[PDB]
RNA sequence: GAUAGAAAUUUUUAUCCUGACGCUAUAGAGAUAGUACCGUAAGGGAAAGAUGAAAGAAUAAAAUAAAAGUAAAAAAAAGCAAAGAUUACCCCUUCUACCUUUUGCAUAAUGGUUUAACCAGAAAAAAUCUAACAAAGAGAACUUUAGCUAGAUACCCCGAAACCAG
RNA sequence: GCCUAACGAGCCUGGUGAUAGCUGGUUGUCCGAGAAAGAAUUUUAGUUCAACCUUAAAAAUACCCCAAAAACCCUAAAUUCCA
RNA sequence: UCGGAGUACAAAAAACCCUCCGAGUGAUUUUAAUCUAGACAAACCAGUCAAAAUAACCAUAACAUCACUUAUUGAUCCAAAAU
């Protein structure tokens, strides 16, 4: 999952010009025989100095692949499990903050020995407390993300995870549904019997 | 992603450091040095193999010299030294010849005496008459 | 092989900037969001590569099919030549056949 | 065409003088063969190579013990020009389980059971 | 290559081993890091066997220096005045112990 | 249980610095560099192979190819116009019923089977529905009203011994895809079309009573039921006296697709509404 | 064989193989004997029977036909009253 | 035959979140420039820059003195120029330069004066490995009598006389 | 013959990265095993199979092979099959 | 292109612009079927045999026969046939 999150978003904008795309090189520079030098065709051959590249990178390359659903969900479960097991996962309630001081959070983390980086996870985006928003808008190692923004790469990048209790319930109900679900006859976006 | 080689200096130097004592352009030009270094290493291996043979021949020549200096031929000296259960290799025999003239003369006298003992035994063709130095001792 | 004689300035790059902190944050948007949007919509780039992958010939064909009518003259000609060359090399050339 | 060679039975009919020439017992045959490979299987036919391989004689100048049965005697006759064969001699009898680690094979063709006593 | 490199005769310093044996290794200075993943072998050797080696050989002065370094090194300085610097970069504890014993010997 | 979790406590932090894939999951790629993989780079010596100009697959060097010397014969002749029927075993039907994927209390249709994931139908592959086979007719003990497109006498007898109802109907590909995927059709935004009649090749199959044709004469049905009962030696149950007789007798109109719906209705799922035509011409067309 | 098409970029198939061959789902291929309709008056009854009889293809020709045909022809097929439905599968293959 | 190849019928949700696991002066546009120059013309078409805060600090200051080519410092019997060595540079002994093509090359068969920078393996149908789920698999369309999905394993460069159109 | 220093048919641009069974080249280390040709082919300057061989996986028999056995006017070295 | 003899002496195979015979069909009636084990040969395509069981004649054979009997023959596609 960590490799997939890094790779599937990649589109390499590396395009070099082959011998057919270089400007000139439309005629033979010299006749085949009698000159005494090596035989050549277009002066834009890859052997020549100003010639094109033999293979090189060709056009925008889209590195895109989709891992299966039960592999991505399992990776999320394993990330949560290892974070809990290594004493790096902390459950906080309601994510309330007494003051908008960004330095207060740093002192709280240092006193609780959370580490260098902390990822706070909230349930919703518009329901975030403005105190926490203002506190984490100026901090680098402390990152505030909503419940739909949880990912293995960020969970491994940040040393400590902090989850709100409704977020814990939300993640629980999201991850436990794939254990006993059908294969999608049509995409789960469209209305189902029990699924929204 | 254009990838170029930056340690080409060290790659060339790792080969050129073994060719600095060569003569001509082989000690400077890299194209001429790789072939010279490879042949140098091949010759080094071949000569390491031949060094044992060359030194053995040198030791044999020295043992001869010191043997006909005592009026004894090398094959007779060697066979009669073996017959006396004296298992000294050619290197040690040459060392004794160069640095221990008296010990080498004693060895030559013993080998000769064994030679006349064998000759007398062959002439006599008798089971009972046996020489003093011709007796064979078993392992203990 | 002449290497530079001076040390280059050390590139002081921070691993905790905005992009390196927010990278891949919404990759599980579908999984954790009552499926409404695939991770396809999060792919930013050319129109013909938003959630697609293929070899050079397939990429060229797809590019010509979608944006081929809006191309420039010289790039369209180069694309046609490249398509022809890739077709010929892929179908008539090779070892395993 | 070069093929395998049939050896007539008259070759293996020992003469009365052969026994005292080669130190063999004319009336009890010996029990075991000590077989050593002298020459190489290079420039030799593939069937001879296979016989040498199946006789366990890959490494030259290394003795191997075999039975005195006609089944192995046939192959020994096939490759008899590449090997030296001696009769195994047991002056002190078969080695028991207590003398397995103190045995030796002297070059004269005998197996000593008590070797290097202290 | 003999003709390419230098050569010397079989010699011993101070006619060592004649009157008494003196360990020719004088000091061993390890330079490592506490945060570099490459210095894992050096760190674990320091935790485990540096004390046992020091007790076994009291005639060698052992220095250990943690510092922000990427290539863990060991500098052995002998009674001859000779300084041999070896790299212990990404080697297991068994290999480090073998190298230290070789340097001492 | 999972002692790896306990072992993880002593181990350091799991981060992006220390991540290793499965040993053997990724076979390393080999490039034509070096003494071994260089020197013609695995392409061999001169010829067409090294220069990459060897002929196509079936070509044999001017000789008449094997795939061109064998005479043509009809094997796939009209393969894209032959009707296909996915088989459903009575053992699998029993498995579905007893695991609860499908319920015998309600009428079971191809829609219900698809919803319960018992069968998969691909209309674009010329599939014409689900047929019934008798792989597990020995241990079939469920009383279920089955509607399929093709049925065998043994399967029909096995169902009737328990006391179910078997009926075979026809579906042209459009009505078939609508029935397999009603939800994608309901968000399509079109009224439900009529069910087309079977072609002349299938009219006799659905007009007879022995195969339980949906267009057959219902008064001939008890005769054929009694024939099968006397042939297979099982007592024919009095189905009219069962509590689920209405469910067992629930049918579909030959022009109707679903259960209880009518052709021409628009199912607005957003407002949970049904829009029905009122025009005389529209009603005549939809009921013709 | 077109490994990469020009329009869709997919892998095409040769129509001769599908016209004069039949693939069973077990991996075997079915074909007719060559010359079963030519000069029947000149041939013996046993030879005519051999010509009329169906035959199989070995591993090399089977692999060639698999390479030359797309995976669409390798699907599982349930035809109505299919004569080869009984031959689609393999039984008692101790390998 | 090589090959070509639809359609009926389906899916596609508004805006920002846009920059770069693209190059750094033999690379990246040919470009400092379609300019010099070569051509009657159509046309072809380059190489060239490096101190510093200040050169209104040129009795001007600091880092390499590292490629090939020379000087410091021409050479002393004998030999693919090297190795074994040796107190000692040679002198002694031993090895028929390297790739390519060939049954076979020191061959007097081909290629290269030297240095620097560029210059040549690319595709996932069937299969192996790994992993998820498994009579089911896949984030929509298909495949399924242990199978479906995902990932990793694969297939070069230069060279004609020629043909057509303007 | 000449048609701007090469005319059995000019030069430039484009098709064009024309095509070559033909020649040349194909760039790091080490380790394991390792092949000289039967049949087709406008084919013998090449391809496609078979026999060999390489990496994996299932099994159980595999080479040497005594008798006995393999044609009829004469026929050697010796072959095939098996304990 | 196909067959026979020697080369190729005794299971099989084995080449030359090696030495010789031939074949690209005739005559007659016993007008010589269907289906299927198991085998020969063979790169493939092709060529060969064939036990049991069925239809019609003795109620006991049917391999069509002879000419050195071995060769007397041609693949797809396509055209004409009309089952
Ligand atoms: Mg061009
Ligand atoms: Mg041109
Ligand atoms: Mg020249
Ligand atoms: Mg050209
Ligand atoms: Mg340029
Ligand atoms: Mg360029
Ligand atoms: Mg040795
Ligand atoms: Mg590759
Ligand atoms: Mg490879
Ligand atoms: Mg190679
Ligand atoms: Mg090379
Ligand atoms: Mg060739
Ligand atoms: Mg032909
Ligand atoms: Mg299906
Ligand atoms: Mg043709
Ligand atoms: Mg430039
Ligand atoms: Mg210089
Ligand atoms: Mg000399
Ligand atoms: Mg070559
Ligand atoms: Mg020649
Ligand atoms: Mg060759
Ligand atoms: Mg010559
Ligand atoms: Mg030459
Ligand atoms: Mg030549
Ligand atoms: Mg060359
Ligand atoms: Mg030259
Ligand atoms: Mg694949
Ligand atoms: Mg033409
Ligand atoms: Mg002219
Ligand atoms: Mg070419
Ligand atoms: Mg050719
Ligand atoms: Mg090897
Ligand atoms: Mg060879
Ligand atoms: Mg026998
Ligand atoms: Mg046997
Ligand atoms: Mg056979
Ligand atoms: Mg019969």
């Amino acid at each position: 999952v960590a490799i997939w999150q890094k790779n599937f978003k990649r589109i390499s904008y590396a395009k070099t010009k082959t011998r057919a795309e270089v400007r000139g090189g439309g005629r033979k520079p010299w006749v085949q025989k009698g000159s005494g030098r090596a035989r050549h065709g277009s002066i834009r051959s890859p052997i020549w100095r100003g010639g094109g590249v033999a293979h090189g990178p060709r056009g925008p390359t889209s590195y895109y692949y989709m891992l299966p659903m039960k592999v991505r969900v399992q990776g999320l479960k394993v990330a949560l499990t290892v974070k809990l097991a290594q004493d790096d996962l902390h459950i906080v309630d309601s994510l309330e903050l007494p003051t908008a001081d960004p330095q207060y959070l740093i002192e709280l983390a240092r006193y609780r020995r959370w580490g260098d980086s902390v990822l706070l996870v909230d349930l919703e985006h518009e329901d975030m407390p403005q105190n926490v928003v203002a506190a984490t808008s100026g901090l680098k190692t402390f990152n505030l993300v909503p419940a739909v923004g949880l990912n293995v790469h960020s969970m491994l990048k940040h040393q400590t995870l902090v989850l709100t209790l409704p977020t814990v319930a939300f993640l629980e109900e999201k991850l436990l549904w794939h254990n006993s679900r059908y294969t999608p006859l049509y995409p789960f976006r469209l209305p189902y019997c029990d699924f929204p | 992603l254009r990838s170029r080689v930056t340690d080409r200096y060290w790659r060339v130097q790792e080969v050129l450091k073994h060719a600095r004592h060569f003569r001509g352009r082989k000690n400077r030009c890299y194209r001429l040095a790789v072939r010279a270094v490879t042949r140098a290493f091949v010759k080094c291996t071949r000569a390491r193999r031949l060094k044992k043979r060359s030194l053995r021949t040198l030791w044999i020549n020295r043992i001869t010299a010191a043997s006909q200096e005592h009026g004894l031929k090398y094959p007779a000296f060697i066979i009669n030294l073996i017959k006396c259960q004296v298992e000294l290799n050619r290197k040690v025999l040459a060392d004794l010849a160069i640095y221990e003239p008296k010990t080498f003369k004693s060895l030559a006298a013993l080998a000769k005496r064994r030679r006349e003992e064998g000759f007398a035994a062959a002439l006599g063709d008798g089971k009972e008459p046996d020489g003093i130095f011709s007796r064979v001792v078993q392992h203990r | 092989f002449h290497v530079r004689v001076t040390l280059p300035p050390r590139k002081v790059v921070d691993r905790w900037n905005e992009k390196r902190a927010m990278f891949g944050v919404y990759d599980n948007i579908g999984i954790l969001g009552n499926f409404e949007k695939h991770p396809k919509e999060l792919i930013k780039g050319p129109i013909w590569l938003r959630g697609w992958k293929g070899n050079e010939l397939q990429r060229c064909i797809r590019k010509k099919r979608m944006v081929g009518n809006r191309m420039f003259i010289d790039d369209l000609h180069n694309l046609n030549k490249r398509i022809s060359y890739l077709y010929k090399h892929f179908n008539r050339h090779g070892k395993y056949r | 065409k070069f093929t395998r060679s049939r050896i007539p039975d008259k070759v293996f009919q020992p003469s009365p003088e052969d026994h005292e020439k080669y130190g063999g017992d004319p009336q009890y045959p010996h029990k075991l063969h000590i077989v050593t490979r002298i020459k190489s299987t290079k420039r030799r036919p593939y069937w001879e190579k296979d016989i040498i391989k199946m006789l366990g004689l890959e490494k030259a100048h290394t003795p191997q013990v075999h039975k005195n049965i006609p089944s192995v005697n046939a192959k020994l006759k096939v490759v008899k020009h590449l090997i030296r064969i001696k009769p195994l001699k047991l002056p002190q009898g078969l080695p028991t389980e207590e003398d397995m680690a103190n045995t030796c094979l002297k070059s004269n063709g005998e197996l000593v059971v008590r070797w290097l006593l202290n | 290559t003999a003709r390419g490199t230098a050569s010397r005769f079989l010699t011993s310093v101070l006619h060592n081993g004649l009157g008494r044996y003196v360990q020719q290794l004088q000091r061993l200075s390890f330079s490592l890091s506490r945060d570099a993943p490459s210095s894992r072998g050096a760190r674990e050797f320091v935790e485990r066997e540096v004390t046992d080696f020091a007790r076994r050989n009291p005639g060698v002065v052992i220095y250990v220096n943690p510092r922000p370094c990427c290539v863990p090194r060991v500098v052995a300085e002998y009674l001859n005045g000779a300084v041999r610097e070896e790299s212990i970069h990404c080697k297991s504890v068994e290999e480090i112990a073998a190298l230290v014993q070789k340097l001492a010997d | 249980g999972p002692r790896a979790l306990d072992l993880l406590r002593a181990l350091p932090r799991v981060s992006l610095a220390n991540l290793k894939p499965n040993p053997g999951s990724r076979k390393p790629e080999r490039r034509p560099r070096g003494r071994r993989r260089g020197r013609k780079c695995g392409r061999g010596h001169k010829g067409e192979r090294q220069r990459g100009t060897r002929p196509r697959l079936g070509f044999e060097g001017g000789q008449t190819p094997f795939y061109l010397r064998i005479p043509k014969y009809g094997f796939n002749e009209g393969h894209s116009f032959r009707h296909q029927y996915q088989p459903l075993s009575l053992n699998r039907l029993q498995y579905l019923i007893d695991l609860g994927r499908v319920d015998p209390t309600q009428p079971i249709d191809l829609t219900q089977l698809v919803n319960g994931r018992g069968v998969t139908i691909q209309p674009s592959k010329r599939d014409y529905g689900v047929q019934l086979v008798e792989e597990g007719a020995d241990t079939f003990k469920a009383k279920v009203n089955i509607e399929v497109q093709m049925a065998s006498e043994l399967a029909i007898a096995a169902i009737e011994k328990n006391g179910g109802v078997v009926t075979t109907a026809f579906y042209d590909p459009r009505s078939l895809e609508i029935l397999c995927k009603p939800v994608p059709f309901f968000l399509r935004g079109q009224p439900i079309p009529k069910r087309m009649l079977p072609p002349e090749a299938l009219v006799p199959y659905y007009t007879d009573a022995k195969n339980r044709g949906y267009l057959a004469d219902p008064a001939r049905f008890p005769e054929a039921r009694l024939e099968l009962a006397r042939k297979y030696g099982y007592v024919l149950p009095d189905i009219t006296k069962d509590e689920l007789f209405k469910m067992l007798s629930t049918r579909k109109d030959p022009r109707q697709i679903f259960f209880g719906l009518a052709p021409g209705w628009v199912v607005n799922m957003a407002d949970k509404k049904i829009l029905k035509p009122t025009d005389e011409n529209l009603l005549k067309y939809y009921s013709s | 064989v077109t490994y990469f098409s020009s329009r869709k970029g997919k892998r095409k198939t040769v129509k001769a193989v599908i016209y004069r061959f039949l693939r069973l789902h077990s991996g075997l291929w079915l074909r007719r004997k060559a010359g079963y309709k030519k000069k029947l008056w000149k041939k013996t009854a046993a030879r005519k029977r051999r010509l009329r009889e169906f035959v199989f293809c070995n591993k090399t020709q089977s692999k060639l036909l698999d390479k030359m045909t797309t995976s669409f022809w390798k699907r599982r097929n349930w035809y109505a009253d299919d004569p080869y439905q009984k031959y689609q599968d393999r039984t008692n293959l101790k390998v």
